[PDB]
């Protein structure tokens, strides 16, 4: 085994996201939710946030033509239910 | 259908209650380590274990605690460590970071082998989570906002060859599992369930074979069923082999029985000879 | 309830209390470098310290201090100081940087082992910080504006595998840290002053396992719980622990004070022992 | 208060003096560089004498010298030089650069180590410096215009381990710096010179400790302070020792000089010697 | 008309009949991995071997999930898996997709020596569908009712250490292919059978080249009009072999059936064994 540290060169040239600070000039909305057996929190939760807001799992020619991070809602925060199972 | 063994079961419960629960003036290791001799259940033996109490395991294999890249190994342990803090905020349930067979990377045995940087950073970073496992810091900006405490489950095959503040009572517990003539008997039990023995033959089995692994009962069964499989597709023919499954007829169920659990077991032991 | 050691106290307290401090015709080293033994409570005493005191503290792991990125972990330690020295001029109270456990950060095990270039960096770096507490340099433009000068702490269980010009006299004072008898009935008796024992009971364990660390006898009382643990957890189920201990709507559960005698700790030492002897 | 070597004050004064005045013929060096053992004096003495003839200094450290991007070092360099350059035509006075501790930047300690490419180019960058002062250029937009001749001081301990061609009689002024007694003498009689002891009473003192850097005498100085800053601590309380220091509001707390005899330092010099010894094994 | 070993024929049938056969208390591995050698021909029995079985197969690139510039791999070895389970209900017979190169053929040089975000992706996605091979759920259109489960086959040089859990778990099983003097005969009798050589002959080419990879042997074939070419470019001549060949409306170049002998094998074998040595 060798292992070494390097220096390197640069060439250079989706609805689920919890880094996002909510804007003064927002609506929010709280959801109570129970996802099926078999299905992740965090995956539940961007199922919701796609379906209510533009949903658009595909691009299609028409869907180039816009920008997509303007008119998106997105997930922020999610809290267990105390006492409750899923 | 698979046995657990009830030592084993209550070693891996108590150590993750207690790092959940937050009893007042006591001082709790943060890492469980559980070592023997190898194939005998340790790796098993956790997963029946985590399905029963439906609890989240984080995984990170012995073969990748060491890469051509300098402190690449160490940087992976505290990504995974915040990944699962997290979900035990967010899933609101217990959740685990399990490392298995930690002996091939941070290891140390003879010293005619060359080693780097990564064998001591292994060693440094596991050493830190258990001193400070509410403050665990990701490469940029420090932040000083607490995180929530994951415990820590380390298989290997020796400890020995080890950095030695790692290994002490206030950070790691430590766990010898050598299964017993009553394990071996619930465990071979568990595996033979389905196929009905009565208790007094189970016994025998162990009897014959004392000097073997809880793989090799295991790999017992497979290797009596794939003669029984291989058979049935010389029988139909390949031609219209399709026809005949997906809409099984003429099929004998395998032999399973004790005088020829015997014969079979001997055989692989020959084979195993023949390498020797 | 914990018992601080006088000598480890009074070490720490003028350390940090002499570089705030403005005396004319004194230099002041900026690293204090505490060694010993494993288990004998470096890291502990220092953060009953940290906390007597009421002073914030910055961490960097000694598992930090190497990187894919060449002169990253350089650039860390230069960011840390920075931040915390932002930390007194705000906050208005006394900070420190501590990096626990140096040795297996900066440090070379034998002679056959492959290094990088960033363990030659970041000895370099700790040289020019404590040289020059006040110009530290974040990379760029440069500026030629003093910040608030910050003592550093530094962890190890062995110094002599470290370059040699990090440690001297101006650079670095230096502590060496084992407990004595005193010590260790004062420590021990501060662990189980809760439980109730007579001070002749107190010597008998000590005297009992006397080649042992401070991490030892505390480890005994996590074994003592066990018992109780083990039976709530039958009682709830082993369906539905989670639940309860996690995530549930009911006051967390209440363990009454197992018996705590002399006898029974002694048996339970013997214990912990032959765990240890079965590694070995 | 301070005592400042002669040969070191002389041998600064003079290639710093050099490199501004301008004698036809004669070619002078840009870099000057000090080397030696641990804890003489190098870094110290120079700041002393930059404060002495009142002349203003640019620091880079050693560890400066590695960035994640190949060729950045480089440049930080260049910048660095650029930025100096400019202090003397504002200001009006002499200006220096100093790259403190050199030897653990761009240095190869053994074949063991895996360098980059940075330290291969940082070792040339300098050579261009040495050899076109006039002439440096930042990457971008070329400009032929000149700009001003700034000195360069460099610290480390080892000189050996560094590119060759970077280490010559035509690129670089060395000087080895070793104080004799008369040195020792004469730095720690400055260190003591408000203490009050007799000439007799410092030759003792050196012949006591023989083999022995600077700063360990400076060590001892720290370590007679310790009672009465402690006997402060515990009359405050360590409830709120932070908030009557920190936040200095009034006064700060004066302390009376501390009873200083050759018997109580020697005392003192055994005890730092102790716990040196403590590591070693 | 291609031979095909007994031995990598029984491999792949054990593992998709057990798949398909409903058995209870037997635990069948999901996933089936090949290593060996480059040339070896494992793609190629595979494709054979679907063929006299007549099950239908479906084949995923490995170049198509490892370049950048592709789409998402999750979303894709989810997308060909459902696709794959509608078959069986509609086509009424065994349907298995397949993988190559899962590690390779990306233009990377590392071959799974150093991970990337690509790689990481087909662990997750598989590992997924191993341990819930009846249910696959894509973003959208989430459906209740269960998929038929499908059996996957996997070939490579080697198999990252990523894969180490799996393998443990006994989700997956290897297959270390080697081809053998026996193995060697049919394969080469196969690919020669339409030109005519004797039994003996056919041993002789074997035992010139004993440690030869399968791709060579074939090789050898395509070499044989060379000599007609280049007496051919001679009675044209060099200054106008391009124009007449090239944009000219003229009869096409004819030529005879090359002679089949095992003197003529023996030199092109040389020449490609030389060409081979000075390269590596
Ligand atoms: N309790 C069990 N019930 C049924 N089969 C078991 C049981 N325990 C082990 N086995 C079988 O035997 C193998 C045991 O090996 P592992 O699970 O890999 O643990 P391990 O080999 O003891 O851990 P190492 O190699 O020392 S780090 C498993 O793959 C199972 O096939
Ligand atoms: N003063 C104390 N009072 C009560 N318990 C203590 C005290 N000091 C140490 N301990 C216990 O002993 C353990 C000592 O751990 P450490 O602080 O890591 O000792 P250490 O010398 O820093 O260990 P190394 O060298 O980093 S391995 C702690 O987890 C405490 O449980
Ligand atoms: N000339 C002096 N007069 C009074 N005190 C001095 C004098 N020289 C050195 N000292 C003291 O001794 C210490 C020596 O530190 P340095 O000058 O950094 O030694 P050094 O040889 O330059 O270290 P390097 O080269 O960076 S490893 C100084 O911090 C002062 O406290
Ligand atoms: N049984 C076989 N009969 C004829 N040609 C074969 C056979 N096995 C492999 N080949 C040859 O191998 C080449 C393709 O190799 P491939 O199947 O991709 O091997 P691998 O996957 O081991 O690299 C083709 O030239 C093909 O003709
Ligand atoms: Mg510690
Ligand atoms: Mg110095």
């Amino acid at each position: 085994s060798y292992a070494q540290t390097k220096t390197q060169t640069k060439s250079g040239y989706t609805y689920y996201t919890p880094d996002y600070t909510p804007k003064d000039t927002d609506i929010l909305a709280a959801f109570r939710v129970t996802p099926q057996p078999g299905v992740p929190f965090e995956e539940a939760a961007a199922a919701v946030a796609a379906e209510s807001s533009t949903g658009t799992w595909t691009t299609v020619w028409t869907d180039l033509l816009t920008d997509l991070d303007r008119y998106k809602g997105r997930c922020y925060d999610i809290e267990p239910v105390p006492g409750e199972d899923n | 259908s698979y046995y657990i063994a009830p030592r084993f079961l209550d070693k891996l419960a108590v150590h993750i209650t207690k790092n959940f629960l937050n009893i007042p003036g006591v001082r709790v290791p943060l890492i469980l380590g559980i070592h023997g001799r190898k194939g005998e259940g340790k790796t098993f033996q956790c997963e029946l274990a985590f399905e029963k109490m439906g609890i989240e395991v984080t995984l990170i294999s012995g073969g990748e605690l060491e890469s051509p890249d300098a402190g690449d190994p160490a940087r992976l342990i505290r990504l995974r460590y915040r990944e699962t803090a997290e979900l035990i905020k967010v899933r609101g349930k217990m959740c685990v970071l399990m490392i298995n067979d930690l002996d091939a990377g941070a290891g140390r045995f003879d010293e005619g082998t060359q080693y780097t940087v990564n064998t001591q950073l292994v060693n440094a970073t596991l050493m830190n989570i258990a001193d400070n496992p509410t403050d665990v810091q990701l490469p940029g900006s420090y932040d000083s906002n607490p995180i929530r405490r994951v415990p820590i489950i380390v298989t290997g095959n020796d400890f020995s060859t080890l950095y030695a503040p790692l290994i002490r009572d206030g950070r790691m517990e430590k766990f010898y599992w050598e299964p017993n003539r009553d394990d071996k008997v619930g465990i071979v039990g568990g595996i033979f369930a389905e196929d009905g023995l009565s208790q007094r033959e189970i016994e025998q089995l162990v009897d014959t074979f004392p000097k073997q692994s809880i793989d090799f009962f295991s790999a017992l069964r497979s290797r009596i069923y794939d003669i029984q499989i291989r058979d049935f597709i010389h029988k139909v023919g390949f031609e219209r082999i399709s026809l005949r499954v997906v809409n099984p007829p003429e099929f004998k169920k395998p032999d399973f029985s004790l005088a020829h659990l015997i014969e079979s077991g001997n055989l692989v032991l020959g084979e195993q000879q023949r390498v020797d």
